[PDB]
């Protein structure tokens, strides 16, 4: 009940996607409860990865691959703490190459005809920052002068780093395990 | 055909304009909610977008200018008259048509009801008209729930042309639901709206539906019925006397209502007429009672004030004398021994009277029905009988309700047909010609 | 046994409804769902009220409760439509607020209370209001552009926390300028208070905000003036009142405390 | 029920009253009609006094045409029987009204002109009996609201009059009036030249001096004998009542004549100054029916009536106090008791609206409005609509709301917007505060303790209107907080016994309009912080009997309730935990 | 133009004097009949003081005529009581007022 309600939030009509508490919350502790994060045994390591994957198919068994694309779509490319919570949430369903996952997000496209979905991930390319050197100059004379810093790390220069990492990651594991027909829908 | 062209040569599409509004119509008809989600969202895209395509391609001012150039005739024969028999049936349903039709581009839509804000002003001057209020009415509905801008150009005069709809046109709670929407917007309250609307509407109390707190009202009458015929054996002047033995003034918040009389019958049947059963009514409130509280004269539900010795309501300790005159029409009263200067004259007698008082909750009362029933304290005027007199000598002399239905228990309440007429209580010995 | 606990028993009572029946009200579902994770993060409620929790002494109870008493006046304003009476109330409650000593002793609990967001929102509301056909209600814009300069020059931190609105702002530039009298009280003057005399908000400052000043200013030097011309002065063909006033604020960005930021 | 004959009827409210529901029909399976009714089901019968009501569409005798006026005609309303002739014809007077009255002055006074037009209060309305109806058959007047009167036979010397006579000390009547309730003419009677009806319908005129209530008749252009004198504030209502001979009847004309103002100048507010005659939509006729039901009152005033003694009489008394809610209809001058809206769906949901209108020119602070609404609605009759049990639901709902608007929204609305901010002063009281009320790690209940936080003050005015002071326009209404308090407890209580046993009557008519004002009401209260302490322990025993317990019985949580009373009750369970973390707070400033 | 009616005696002695305020309880009715106001109904008794304009003349003039402990009927001409403007959203323009009002008390 709770994925079908931020489903059809999603697929509301809404000139933007309003910032959602409940969505922002209740995607990371799904996204925690998916990955739940000195040689291992090959016995521990195979019960790791049957763990992980029924604690993926939790979700997924569910409608969370299709909401991950409504949300994304609904963003319609632009940057926010909605699309990073989806993006993370979409990592943790996908991490190691989910097939079943992959199926699923490609076949919802496919029957969907989603055009939204891919303008929205190449505005969220397009929103992704870089180096800004005048920004760090500017930081550097006010860090001289004596002044206190706002923030130790100097979110400004390189504004996202975590956003954009994710936002490729996804991707990356759209596409893992040689995923000929994802790898050409792309 | 405003410029007097002839009726034969003028080509007017009269059933291709009709078809092509009811094809429009369900072209913007509104999804259906039972639908699901997605097919939902989807019908709504596509509405939307052919409104924002009508708009831009100004298709909502070709509709403004049909229904203008439609109101130029008065009715459907005077369409008739200059345009065609067939134009004349069918004016009246091309003109609900394009308000539909209207509605429907205009629905749901921010832009396009920001956008006839211009407009409203010129909706609203033909909304007393009979073959226009219902559109117009869910156009200005549909425009002021979307558009904010709309309740900044709505001024005095067209609240007051929609609340004098109400007027004329009877209650119509859509006219409430414009108004409703006319003060508060998407959580936004319009302060000027909401005092012109309580001091144009609520200070004249003759539309609206008006509530009030009404303390129950019974009467209890004695057994006796007082008529008067020709040739009959029953005296015409009666007389009983009614002592408050306590009474409490303010129970509630309401006054404690207390009245005393005579009341008469409808025809020959033993159930008072003119009143309800139950209610707030007394003695007085219809024209069939008599009665008087100690300040006024009760009739019919108007009351007039009778001048008396040191004039009071009805208090603790006070005797009331009552007469009744049936040869000549005449009810009068006495306040402690003094006369009233007051009576009722002349008023029907084709029924059967008895005495009767009319009380709220708070009082104690005593009939004094004289003789063994009662004393009376002051002597009854000359001729004027005591009412125990009046008894049939079978029955016993008893105060009951005036009413049938009282205070019991609802599986043992006794309901009651109608009854028999009540003939035998005037003895009129008829004669067997010979 | 019984859950013992208002968390508990609601944590319970939640997902009973839920996986008794499913709930058809989307309104339903979002209040179950938050009230469980409410129950289930304890922390971020203390999270979330620290910040706007502020102590004092007991002898500022009194200015306290009419500053509050002021600000909810105000606060209860943002739901009505701007009037004439409404007008009123905006400014005596502005001048009280200014009057009260709370409102210079203790800037940060004005902060906390957001006073400037509302007077913020307030203004932008009637900015939004009839641009075109010339701004409304004047002396309203004048008041709040007033009580946010001093709000600015109480504190730093409130300077730095009214450089967050530099863009809206910038935007809404040519509300007042060609009216006298309003001088010191138009949302660039706001502006302009935001970065007075303090480096850290001059290098923060960036480039397409001055670029936006650049642009009105070229405006106002290539057109005329409107309002001037409806008034009948002579038709020059650029505005050297709307000039000065953009000039001014240039001449804040890059001029700083005696020596002229580089940058 | 025939004529003179009793009879009992028992819905088996108490199984054991039935006499043969064991014997026959507890073995089949057949329920009681009142297997779980907590309260009386509600008695209608047939009534007894006629009363007008529009002529229906539908029905089989008469029809009526509104022929609009044009250039040259006045506009018409044309009654005629549909069904004359044929058998199943019905040949008995039938009386016809208009729908509004003519109301006269308060105080009586002691080519037309234009002016004499805008100074007049004279007003007209004419009747033209059809060419082959019979005169003497058909009335023409004006009636008022009294006229109850149903008689298959009709003469004038039967209408109910009566002479007030009011005299002087020494006895000489210095003042007789006459009141009655109809004053009309015959046709008959009025037909003084003859012949002059066949050729063209005859036209009785009727003119009405509402400045000096003198009624006077005009026909075939002259003055009639008859008149009538009524006394200020009568309200009269256009009538005829005729007896058909014809398949057409008559016809009200409501056109006028040279120095008189039109009908519906008198009878409308707007068109006070319009000599140009009008019938609006709401003008109707109306005709003398018996098809209307009448409902008996659930509760009677208790009356003992017994004889004292020879001397004393009879003794009547009559010491509890009952009261009911009547709703008056302004154009028709009549008044029914708001329970009987339960039946009447038009005016019920015209009164649901209205309650709408009320609740939102009121909204967001508005309380000048709030003083003014509170002479139309009254704190009796919203206390009285709040606690009775036969409220239609709907207007149940809409008193709940107009309550909580005009007395309560304000200052809920002030306390909400200043939840979420801790302003706690460092008192003696604040350093008293800790975490926990005792050694043991024992929760106390929410709500109850001690909280220092400023929090915003709550001020009331008195809404008088005898005081010429506008300072009272700021603050809401005065209210009775303790009475509302303590009957919201008694409310809930009885409210959660009666609905764990699933009865089929609730409050009304369904659980949600049964529960959601209520809850509605309590939610508001509790925001504004009235409950203290033991009302508090309460009202949490009834939310939660085991887990609110003070150091089987089932509380509003566990009921199956519908959803949108779920979702009041995590409104409730929100405003607790949020009174959770404002006592943490305060904790963690007192050990600071 | 205050014409008053007594419905109940009083001592007929304890007339309210200057600088007094009378406590009253009061029930306002439209010359129509319609109630726009009731003290009882608010269950709380209305003071107001002599001479000082707190409440309309017609009122004032009715409460002043009075004597303690008695129950009087007040009609108040549309000139004493809120004139031709009215009172707004109450009182209609141009009505007279009629009141029902007792004297409990002299303080």
């Amino acid at each position: 009940q709770l994925i079908l309600l931020f489903s059809r939030t999603a697929l509301t009509e809404k000139c933007k996607l309003e910032e959602d508490f409940l969505y922002m919350a209740y995607a990371d502790i799904m996204a925690k409860s998916c990955h739940d994060e000195e040689v291992k045994s090959f016995e521990e390591k195979e019960m790791e990865k049957q763990k992980l994957l029924y604690q993926q198919a939790r979700l997924h068994d569910r409608g969370a691959a299709e909401m991950v694309l409504q949300t994304i779509s609904a963003s319609k490319g632009e940057t926010g703490p909605m699309v990073a919570a989806t993006l993370k949430l979409g990592i943790a369903i996908l991490n190691g190459g989910n097939s079943t996952v992959q199926q699923k997000m490609l076949d919802y496209l496919k029957e969907k005809k989603d055009v939204g979905f891919f303008q929205s991930l190449a505005g969220l390319m397009q929103s992704c920052s870089v180096l800004d050197l005048n920004a760090f100059e500017r930081q550097n004379k006010a860090e001289g002068l004596g002044m206190v810093t706002e923030e130790g790390s100097g979110e400004k220069v390189l504004q996202d780093d975590e956003f954009t990492c994710d936002l490729f990651r996804f991707l990356q594991l759209l596409c893992e395990g040689h995923n000929s027909d994802f790898q050409n829908y792309l | 055909l405003s410029k007097k062209a002839k009726a034969s040569t003028v080509d007017l599409p009269i059933e291709s304009v009709s078809l092509s509004l009811q094809d429009l119509i369900g072209y913007f008809h509104p999804p259906d909610e039972h639908l699901e989600h997605e097919d939902k969202q989807n019908r709504l895209r596509a509405l939307k977008n052919r409104q924002n395509l009508f708009q831009e391609e100004g298709m909502i001012n070709l509709v403004l200018e049909c229904i203008d150039r439609l109101h130029v005739y008065s009715s459907a024969a005077h369409f008739a008259d200059v345009a065609g028999r067939e134009a004349g049936e069918s004016w009246k349903s091309i003109l609900n048509s394009l308000y539909e039709l209207l509605a429907a581009l205009i629905r749901g839509n921010r832009k396009n009801c920001a956008q006839f804000s211009g407009s409203l002003d010129w909706l609203i001057s033909r909304l007393e008209r009979l073959e226009a209020s219902s559109g117009i009415l869910e156009v200005l509905h549909c425009v002021l729930v979307e558009s904010p801008e709309a309740l900044n150009i709505i001024k005095e005069g067209h609240i007051k042309s929609i609340i004098s709809l109400l007027d004329k046109h009877g209650r119509n709670h859509k006219v409430l639901d414009v108004l409703c929407s006319l003060c508060v917007c998407h959580g936004v309250a319009v302060r000027s709206n909401q005092h012109l609307i309580c001091d144009n509407l609520l200070p004249g109390r003759d539309l609206l539906l008006q509530t009030r707190l009404v303390n129950h009202v019974s009467s209890m009458r004695p057994n006796i019925f007082l008529g008067v015929s020709e040739g009959s054996a029953q005296y015409k002047k009666w007389y009983y006397e009614l002592m408050v033995d306590h009474t409490e003034p303010f129970v509630t918040a309401e006054a404690t209502h207390l009245r005393v009389g005579w009341a008469s019958t409808e025809g020959y049947s033993p159930y008072p007429g003119g009143g309800e059963e139950w209610g707030g009514n007394g003695v007085g409130d219809d024209l069939f009672s008599y009665g008087f509280d100690g300040l006024h004269l009760w009739s019919g539900c108007i009351a007039r004030t009778v001048s008396s010795p040191n004039q009071h309501l009805l208090r603790t300790d006070d005797v009331i004398s009552c007469c009744l005159d049936l040869s000549a029409p005449s009810i009068s009263f006495r306040i402690n021994g003094q006369p009233v200067q007051g009576m009722f004259e002349n008023f029907n007698i084709d029924g059967l009277f008895f005495p009767v008082v009319s009380f709220s909750a708070g009082i104690k009362v005593r009939f004094l029905l004289g003789g063994r029933h009662g004393e009376f304290k002051f002597l009854p005027p000359p001729g004027y009988a005591p009412c125990y007199e009046a008894v049939l000598p079978k029955e016993k002399l008893k105060v009951e309700h005036s009413r049938e239905y009282k205070q019991e228990r609802t599986y043992t309440r006794d309901l009651l047909g109608p009854t028999v007429s009540l003939t035998q209580a005037a003895f009129t010995p008829i004669p067997v010609d010979t | 046994k019984k859950s013992s606990t208002l968390q508990q028993l609601i944590s319970e009572t939640m997902v009973r409804w839920a996986q008794e029946s499913v709930i058809e009200d989307p309104e339903l579902v979002r209040a179950m769902f938050v009230l469980l994770h409410r129950q289930y993060d304890g922390i971020g409620g203390l999270v979330r009220a620290l910040p706007k929790t502020y102590t004092i002494n007991g002898v500022s109870v009194e200015d306290t409760i009419n500053l509050l008493a002021s600000l909810g006046q105000i606060r209860s304003l943002l739901s009505v439509r701007m009037g004439k009476e409404e007008e009123k109330l905006m400014i005596r409650g502005l001048g009280d607020i200014m009057n009260n000593k709370v409102f210079y002793q203790h800037p940060n609990l004005m902060r906390a209370l957001g006073m400037h967001e509302t007077v913020m929102e307030v203004m932008v509301n009637v900015l939004g209001g009839g641009e075109s056909k010339e701004i409304t209600f004047p002396k309203m814009v004048a008041n709040c552009c007033r009580f946010l300069c001093y709000f600015c020059r109480i504190s730093r931190q409130n300077q730095k926390a009214m450089f967050d609105h530099l863009s809206y702002l910038l935007e809404n530039s040519s509300v007042g300028l060609a009216s006298p009298a309003m001088r010191g009280s138009t949302p660039l003057d706001v502006a302009a208070a935001s970065v007075m005399d303090n480096n850290e908000l001059a290098l923060a400052l960036r480039e397409p905000d001055l670029e936006k000043v650049v642009r009105y200013l070229a405006g106002c030097g290539l057109q005329s003036c409107q309002m001037l011309v409806s008034k009948g002065y002579p038709d020059i063909g650029w505005n050297p009142v709307e000039g000065e006033r953009y000039l001014d604020f240039l001449r804040f960005a890059v001029f700083c405390n005696g020596e002229s930021v580089e940058e | 029920l025939g004529v003179a004959q009793v009879g009992r009827m028992n819905f088996g409210k108490d199984v054991s009253t039935l006499k043969y529901f064991t014997i026959c029909g507890l073995q089949e399976g057949y329920e009681p009609f009142a297997v779980n009714t907590n309260r009386d089901i509600t008695m209608w019968l047939s009534k007894r006094l006629p009363q007008f009501l529009q002529v229906p569409s539908n029905h089989e005798h008469i029809e009526v045409t509104r022929i609009d006026g044009t250039i040259d005609s006045s506009p018409c309303l044309k009654v005629t029987q549909k069904s004359f002739g044929s058998q199943n014809s019905n040949t008995d007077i039938m009386f016809y009204r208009l729908s509004m009255p003519i109301e006269c002055a308060e105080v009586f006074s002691k080519r037309d002109d234009y002016d004499f037009l805008m100074q007049t209060s004279t007003y007209y309305y004419s009747v033209r009996i059809f060419p082959g109806q019979e005169p003497a058959n058909v009335w023409v007047g004006w009636i008022t609201s009294d006229f109850h009167q149903y008689d298959t036979g009709f003469d004038l010397d039967r209408v109910r009059t009566v002479t007030v006579t009011l005299g002087d000390e020494k006895g000489k009547v210095h003042e007789s009036i006459k009141r009655s309730n109809c004053y009309m003419v015959c046709a008959g009677e009025s037909m003084s030249p003859g012949q002059g009806r066949n050729n063209n319908g005859l036209e009785i005129g009727c003119v009405v001096d509402a400045a000096s209530g003198l009624l006077t008749f005009i026909a075939n252009g002259k003055e009639l004998s008859t008149y009538y004198q009524v006394e200020p504030s009568t309200k009269l209502f256009p009538a005829v009542f005729a007896q058909a001979t014809s398949p057409n009847v008559f016809q009200f004309e409501l056109g006028r004549i040279k120095n008189v103002m039109p009908l519906s100048a008198g009878l409308f507010k707007s068109e006070h100054k319009n000599p140009v005659p009008q019938c609006p939509p709401r003008l109707h006729v109306q005709f003398l029916s018996h098809v209307l039901w009448s409902r008996m009152p659930n509760q009677f005033l208790k009356v003992d009536v017994s004889r004292i003694s020879e001397r004393q009489g009879w003794l009547v008394q009559c010491l509890d106090p009952l009261q009911f809610m009547s709703l008056h209809i302004p154009e028709e001058n009549r008044s029914v008791d708001i329970l009987e809206l339960t039946e009447q769906e038009e005016l019920l949901k015209f009164h649901y609206h209205t309650l709408r209108l009320y609740s939102a020119v009121c909204a967001l602070g508005n309380h000048r409005v709030a003083h003014a609404l509170c002479s139309h609605v009254d704190e009796p009759q919203l206390l009285y609509a709040i606690e009775n049990k036969y409220m239609p639901g709907l207007l149940r709902a809409g008193y709940y709301d107009l309550l909580i608007d005009i007395h309560l929204s304000s200052y809920a609305t002030a306390r909400l917007m200043m939840n979420n901010e801790y302003i706690v002063p460092m008192t003696e009281e604040t350093k008293s505060i800790t975490l926990f009320p005792d050694e043991n790690k024992k929760h106390g209940l929410p709500g109850i303790g001690l909280s220092t936080s400023l929090r915003p003050r709550m001020q009331f005015s008195s809404p008088s209107f005898v005081s010429i002071s506008n300072e009272c326009y700021q603050y809401s209404p005065e209210f009775p907080l303790d009475i509302l308090k303590s009957k919201t407890i008694q409310m809930l209580t009885e409210a959660v016994k009666e609905g764990s046993l699933h009865a089929r009557d609730p409050v009304g008519g369904t659980t949600e309009f049964l529960f959601v004002p209520l809850i509605k009401l309590f939610y508001t209260l509790l925001i504004m912080g009235i409950f203290h302490n033991e009302d508090l322990k309460h009202i949490l025993q009834l939310i939660e009997p085991s887990v609110f317990k003070e150091a089987p019985k089932e509380g509003l949580l566990q009921m199956k309730l519908p959803e949108p009373v779920k979702l009041q009750m995590c409104l409730l369970l929100q405003y607790l935990c949020d009174c959770q973390v404002r006592h943490r707070i305060e904790a963690i400033v007192a050990f600071s | 133009g205050v014409e008053i009616e007594t419905i109940s005696p009083g001592d007929g002695r304890t007339f309210p004097k200057k600088g007094q305020t009378c406590v009253v309880h009061y029930t306002g009715m439209l010359q129509n009949g319609k109630k726009f106001d009731s003290s009882r109904d608010r269950n709380k008794p209305f003071k107001f003081r002599i001479g000082k304009q707190e409440v309309i003349k017609g009122f004032e003039e009715g409460a002043a005529q009075m004597s303690l402990g008695q129950r009087a009927k007040l009609t108040c001409t549309p000139d004493v009581a809120y004139g031709a403007t009215g009172h707004p959203g109450v009182i209609p323009p141009n009505a007279t007022l009629i009141f029902d009002v007792e004297l409990l008390n002299l303080e």
